[PDB]
């Protein structure tokens, strides 16, 4: 009987350490031993450390002195504490018992220097030459955006059959993503298509016909 | 450390098949080994423990099996809920580790890719960029090659790539591939080609736009 969650801000600069909680509920942190887990991009997963019933830590030898886990016995919590972090600390981060028989649901953690940018939203829009099918793809490009995410749809979520939104990837520290969107050739442009873009943190809600 | 080797690196099965997956350890680890299920915006499962022990709530069709340095993972007839990554752990000697993964997939047949290509906007132009959109999307298997040509000749810096998960509704793979240009680098040519090889057709399917046209 236990349930882990894991909380912590989701970015950190470089300049910054980073400190991740874990908030058990059920039976008290003082019942089992208790880990810290990442995984890198790649599905590259590391066991980071655990910290014992009693308090003793032991970490992972390549984390070498970089990391802390300490615990409160009040609060019924556990702590990760990870300083010199650079972009090769962006990763997901779980809590879990140290057998894995119990997990947190994870959470993001990116490291990076770059500053808040609203993105730029521009139009996919067919060549003349590629509008005799029987379908019509249309897309949209948001580029130079941070931090993630941001939120896309078209036509304000009434079109969602025939959608592929794209991961985003980074350049040169700013992320890029599109979506295309696919429709009987008939009703485009006749009915209309528009790509709805919000990035939270740059408090920016846009939409572009395409 | 203790390196856990997994395969094979992916799986595509038939629901109602059964599947083995393997995990090889650079040393003896006993048989202390466990195996995890682990699906997208998903925390790990614990699936087995200690190469051969179940675990409660876990389905009957997963059984493990092996020690020292050779361990199996078996799933008698492979259910829909199954696809996803597949790991095994160590935690004879720490640092405990982790294998590096088994991905299973779901098999379908071979569907060819429809490609369409975009040229830089107006609106980004103006602003001094030029991004060359190509999207190649629904096609299986997820194996594909793309190679972007300008005025004929091939081009690799600029070019990112993104992909789809597995589509849980058509089991088919998507993917964008942008060619990323300045204005100015963008206006010294005018054949813009995203070609596109794949299991799926003996030729390459080829978009293409010149920038004199439309």
């Amino acid at each position: 009987e236990v349930q882990l969650q894991e909380s912590g801000p989701s970015l950190v600069k470089p300049s910054q350490t980073l400190s991740l909680t874990c908030s058990v509920t059920g039976d008290s942190v003082t019942s089992d031993y208790w880990s810290w887990i990442r995984k890198f991009p790649g599905n590259k997963l590391e066991y980071m450390g655990y910290i014992s019933y009693s308090g003793s830590t032991y970490y992972h030898p390549s984390l070498k002195s970089r990391i802390s886990i300490t615990r409160d016995t009040s609060k019924n919590q556990y702590y990760l504490q990870l300083n010199s972090v650079t972009t090769e600390d962006t990763a997901t981060y779980y809590c879990a018992s140290w057998g894995g028989d119990v997990w947190g649901a994870g959470t993001t953690v990116t490291v990076s220097s770059a500053k808040t940018t609203a993105p730029s939203v521009y139009p996919l829009a067919p060549v003349c030459g590629d509008t005799t099918g029987s379908s019509v793809t249309l897309g949209c490009l948001v580029k130079g955006y941070f931090p993630e995410p941001v939120t896309l749809t078209w036509n304000s979520g009434s079109l969602s059959s025939g959608v592929h939104t794209f991961p985003a990837v980074l350049q040169s520290d700013l992320y890029t993503l599109s979506s295309s969107v696919t429709v009987t050739s008939s009703t485009w442009p006749s009915q209309s298509i528009t790509c709805n873009v919000a990035h939270p943190a740059s408090s920016t809600k846009v939409d572009k016909k395409i | 450390d203790i390196v856990l080797t997994q395969s094979p690196a992916t799986l595509s099965v038939t629901p109602g098949d059964s599947v083995s997956l393997s995990c090889r350890a650079s040393q003896s680890i006993s048989n202390n080994l466990h195996w995890y299920q682990q699906k997208s915006h998903e925390s790990p499962r614990l699936l087995i423990k200690y190469a051969s022990q179940s675990i409660s709530g876990i389905p009957s069709r997963f059984s493990g099996s092996g020690s020292g340095t050779d361990f199996t993972l078996s799933i008698n007839s492979v259910e829909t809920e199954d696809f996803g990554m597949y790991f095994c752990q160590q935690s004879n000697s720490w640092p405990y580790t982790f294998g590096g993964g088994t991905k299973l997939e779901i098999k379908r047949a071979d569907a060819a890719p429809t490609v369409s290509i975009f040229p830089p906007s107006s609106e980004q132009l103006t602003s001094g960029g030029a991004s060359v959109v190509c999207f190649l999307n629904n096609f299986y298997p997820k194996d594909i090659n793309v190679k972007w040509k300008i005025d004929g000749s091939e081009r690799q810096n600029g070019v990112l790539n993104s992909w789809t998960d597995q589509d849980s509704k058509d089991s088919t793979y998507s993917m964008s591939s942008t060619l990323t240009l300045t204005k100015d680098e963008y206006e010294r040519h005018n054949s813009y080609t995203c070609e596109a090889t794949h299991k799926t057709s003996t030729s390459p399917i080829v978009k293409s736009f010149n920038r004199n046209e439309c």
